[PDB]
């Protein structure tokens, strides 16, 4: 029925900066078209009702305007706190539809990341299992490279990682990678090792562990 | 101004039908100017409007669910209610109850979503549920990181805190991910000065309630 589409599908800015994000109905739909906005692990808020009424309790610097067939929600000074995915959805003709949503990312300085490296448990070990994570905590940008070398033999296929959305108040990430052996591989090898690539470091940097020593 | 929340079981079995329920607190379920409905978001279909339950009684559905979509309300409680039939691997979404507001005098568009619920995760699967097991992430020996392991769990969400809710500043808990064994696992950590190792006493609680298992884990340094 009615298609809608956002302009741009993610972009990155610096905190202060004019964000400006564009939405288009595949048909007229007067005004009734609504801005939401969606942070991690929350459900959408409305922002914006009717393309250019600002809901009670959102702050000042969002804006909308238009009508017909071309929209545009507007922040005029980015904040940290709004990182987000920003959806728009017209309310003309049902079933209501929402567009793609564009992801706001804040640009910040680079920040190296603080590396640490966990051994299994005793516990975990026990119950037949090795897992080995290695954190990397608070670094911009998002864009890393974690490898695992089990006396200096470089692994592949045996790892999982996992990333936080951007943080709210600093805008930096933390990233997870987990080494998972079987305890009777585990117990084939002595030093484990975690090593860290990044713009934010000028030579890559390594946190390792030598198994059954504390 | 209202308050909502969605409740029902996070997991379904294919072919069986997915029921959740919304509470709303703050005003009535009945009204002249709002409404109820459902919405559901999933990475890859992003949101869907479900369908919408008007003050007059009259239902409106998605026509690519129409056939498989109940809503109804219960004015005594407070609520109104989704049930979708014969659900498959397709279903499995975040499920949003939703405010829908008139912006014009009983008239269908124009209409905003003003308060949406929290989410409930529904995941359509044959597997069985399985409840976590957690593993401490030892402290090394001016700031240092711990943390909790919580391996092995189907299906999502499992929700960490620290010490009850009183630690807060610097708990990372990373989005989990699905491992080869269709089990979930995901890691919580958190940086506190090396001086507090020894004078305070950091326990990680993990709740996964669709096993039912709380679990609190104390995390030393060894």
């Amino acid at each position: 029925d009615i298609q809608m589409t956002q302009s741009p599908s993610s972009l990155s800015t610096s905190v202060g900066d004019r964000v400006t994000i564009t939405c288009r109905a595949s048909q007229t739909i007067s005004t009734y078209l609504n801005w939401y906005q969606q942070k991690p692990g929350k459900a959408p808020e409305l922002l914006i009702y009717v393309a250019s009424s600002l809901q009670s309790g959102v702050p000042s610097r969002f804006s909308g305007t238009g009508s017909g067939t071309e929209f545009t929600l507007t922040i005029s000074s980015l904040q940290p706190g709004d990182f987000a995915t920003y959806y728009c959805q017209q309310s003309y003709s049902s079933p209501f539809t929402f567009g793609q949503g564009t992801k706001v990312e804040i640009k910040r300085t680079v920040a190296a990341p603080s590396v640490f490296i966990f051994p299994p448990s005793d516990e975990q070990l026990k119950s037949g299992t090795a897992s080995v994570v290695c954190l990397l905590n608070n670094f911009y940008p998002r864009e890393a490279k974690v490898q695992w070398k089990v006396d200096n033999a470089l692994q592949s296929g045996n790892s999982q990682e996992s990333v936080t959305e951007q943080d709210s108040k600093d805008s930096t990430y933390s990233l997870s990678s987990t080494l998972t052996l079987s305890k009777a591989d585990y117990e084939k090898h002595k030093v484990y090792a975690c090593e860290v690539t990044h713009q934010g470091l000028s030579s890559p940097v390594t946190k390792s562990f030598n198994r059954g020593e504390c | 101004q209202v308050q909502l929340q969605e409740s029902g079981p996070g997991l379904v079995k294919p072919s069986e039908t997915l029921s959740l329920t919304c509470t709303v607190s703050g005003d009535s379920i009945s009204s002249s100017y709002y409404y109820w409905g459902w919405i559901r978001q999933s990475p890859v279909k992003g949101l869907e409007w479900i369908g919408s339950f008007f003050y007059s009684g009259n239902t409106n559905y998605n026509p690519s669910l129409k056939s498989r979509v109940t809503i109804s309300v219960d004015t005594s409680k407070n609520q109104f209610s989704l049930n979708l039939r014969s659900v498959t691997a397709a279903d499995t979404a975040v499920y949003y109850c939703a405010r829908h507001v008139t912006s014009i005098s009983s008239w269908n568009r124009g209409v905003y979503l003003d308060s949406w619920g929290r989410g409930a995760l529904v995941t359509v699967s044959s597997a069985s549920t399985k409840g976590p097991s957690v593993f401490p992430l030892a402290p090394s020996s001016g700031t240092a990181a711990l943390g909790c392991l919580v391996k092995d769990y189907f299906p999502e969400p499992v929700t960490v805190s620290w010490n009850s809710g009183a630690l807060t500043s610097g708990v990372h808990t990373f989005p989990a991910v699905l491992q080869s064994s269709g089990l979930y696992s995901l890691s919580s950590v958190v940086t506190v000065p090396s001086s507090s190792l020894g004078t305070q006493t950091y326990i990680c609680n993990v709740n996964h309630k669709p096993s039912n298992t709380k679990v609190d884990k104390r995390v030393e340094p060894k």
